[PDB]
């Protein structure tokens, strides 16, 4: 299925963004980056187009795969207030390109959005535009992707995506739970974060890794019920995280899922708010995408084909937000730690996924090294 | 269907007693952890007191303890919640939470709420 393919793919991304950021927090969307490397697979041709489809392992225009995605899509959006999430893919093209004739409807009818055309010799105005795009696709939250003197008179391609996600709770951290809290960092000092804190029956398991390590993994649902966030930290507070981010994948999580129960546990957990640009760039070209980043190797011949053609900029930029309001009736009924025997208290480096649990697709995942 | 009811509740003067009962008709108690919670006018909702499925263990949040005991009348299929030394902070709507087979009382995800009874403590 493509949502398993999608997902994998973005997380070997994600795996490119993590080596190369070991200490730092990260957050980064798997599907985004692979539903716009799928828009991006119809504009190349040749060993271009050949380098994406290797990677991502399928083909945008084979029988089934841009119908699957459009689903997939329109899927992910449903079970959310507007203040919850929002999402853009966008290609900007320069503006006085002849295009492939019948490229711009093809591409229209396979994902249901347009390529943008944009003068990027006038650069100041190519610039607001783009940066304008993102922001009222995002919620106005991502709304300053592009500054000063980031777009080049020169360029002639840009690919964008930009995710904002604040989804609440099934049910929310109470607010008078509110504390400060010591959380260890990875390199042996501490920092008084603020915390906050639920019991609940959470839906839990114990996983071992391959290397022996135990670690605790946690599931939140949301409201909607067909989102969840899943938490996993190591038991043992010396453990890096590198080791099971160099082997997650779609259906790990799913195996995480299958063997869980709920058990009554006082959760303690940091608020974090995260906020992470890629320049897709080097990730993927350690994935075997280089060619399209070559001015003269680049094949972007099913775009246009009279003009050398190239990708100047691939960014991603996610902005996620947790524990930040409900009703008083609405949030978690409070219990004081003297009525709650059995607790898991997330003050060490974590990583965590927000996944669509019909599909198993991975909306988004990352690392919390210091809230 | 399993539906909590609470009773016992009223209006007391400080320091007076209330003993609030919980029952589901139809349904023993004597195998769910069975806790009290409470919402203050404006203010979120507190756990105050839990009995275990299991053992004899219970459990009361830190402003009650000592003032509360939850005990279970087992013919009447029944659990009371004891509050003794009442005070106006105590003032509040106060239900009832069924979970089957637990050790302690989340509040959150239990099984079964009921629908409050008034607790009011006034001069």
């Amino acid at each position: 299925y493509v949502a398993h393919l999608a997902s994998d793919f973005g997380v070997r991304v994600f795996q490119q963004v993590a080596q190369a950021s070991k200490d730092r927090n990260v957050v980064f969307s798997p599907y985004g980056v692979a539903s716009v490397l799928a828009m991006l697979q119809l504009t190349t041709g040749g060993e271009t187009q050949q380098q994406i489809q290797a990677a991502m392992g399928f083909k945008i225009d084979d029988k089934g795969m841009a119908p699957a995605l459009r689903h997939l899509y329109k899927e992910l959006m449903g079970p959310w207030n507007k203040d919850e999430i929002s999402t853009t893919d966008a290609i900007f093209v320069q503006r006085d390109l002849k295009l492939v004739q019948g490229f711009m409807p093809h591409f229209f009818r396979l994902f249901r959005s347009t390529v943008k055309q944009v003068d990027f010799s006038e650069v100041e105005r190519a610039r607001f535009i783009i940066n304008d795009w993102v922001k009222t696709h995002t919620k106005g939250m991502i709304s300053n992707l592009l500054g000063k003197g980031a777009v080049d008179q020169l360029t002639r391609l840009v690919l964008v995506n930009a995710l904002y996600f604040n989804g609440q709770f099934k049910t929310p951290f109470p607010d008078s739970s509110t504390h400060r809290r010591l959380f260890h960092k990875s390199d042996g000092s501490t920092v008084s974060v603020p915390m906050m804190a639920q019991t609940n029956k959470f839906n839990y398991t114990e996983f071992t890794t391959p290397d022996g390590h135990y670690y605790d993994i946690l599931e939140l649902p949301y409201h909607g019920d067909t989102l969840s966030m899943f938490i996993a930290a190591p038991y043992e507070k010396e453990v890096p995280l590198s080791a099971l981010t160099n082997i997650l994948s779609a259906q790990l999580i799913s195996h995480w899922k299958g063997n869980m129960t709920r058990l009554p546990r006082l959760l303690v957990l940091p608020k974090f708010s995260l906020e992470t640009e890629v320049d897709l760039r080097k990730p993927l070209e350690n994935l075997g995408m280089t060619d399209m980043f070559r001015q003269f190797q680049a094949d972007f011949t099913s775009l246009s084909d009279q003009e050398p053609l190239h990708v100047a900029q691939a960014l991603q930029k996610v902005k996620i937000e947790v524990n930040e309001t409900v009703a008083s009736s609405s949030t978690a009924v409070i219990v004081s730690a003297r009525m709650a025997p059995e607790e898991i208290i997330m003050d060490r480096p974590f990583l965590f996924v927000v996944r669509h649990n019909p599909t198993g697709t991975v909306l988004f995942m990352g690392q919390v090294m210091e809230p | 269907q399993v539906q909590l009811v609470e009773s016992g509740g009223g209006l007391v003067q400080p320091g007076g007693s209330l003993r609030l009962s919980c029952a589901a008709s139809g349904f023993s108690l004597d195998n769910y952890a069975i806790g009290w919670f409470r919402q203050a006018p404006g203010k979120e909702r507190e756990g105050v007191s839990c009995i275990s499925s299991s053992d004899g263990s219970t459990y009361y949040t830190d402003s009650v303890e000592g003032r509360f005991t939850i005990s279970r009348d087992n013919a009447k299929n029944t659990v009371y919640l004891q509050m003794n030394s009442l005070k106006p902070d105590d003032t509040a709507v106060y239900y009832c939470a069924a979970d089957y087979g637990s050790s302690w009382c989340t509040f959150n995800g239990m099984d079964y709420w009921g629908q409050g009874t008034q607790v009011t403590v006034s001069s």
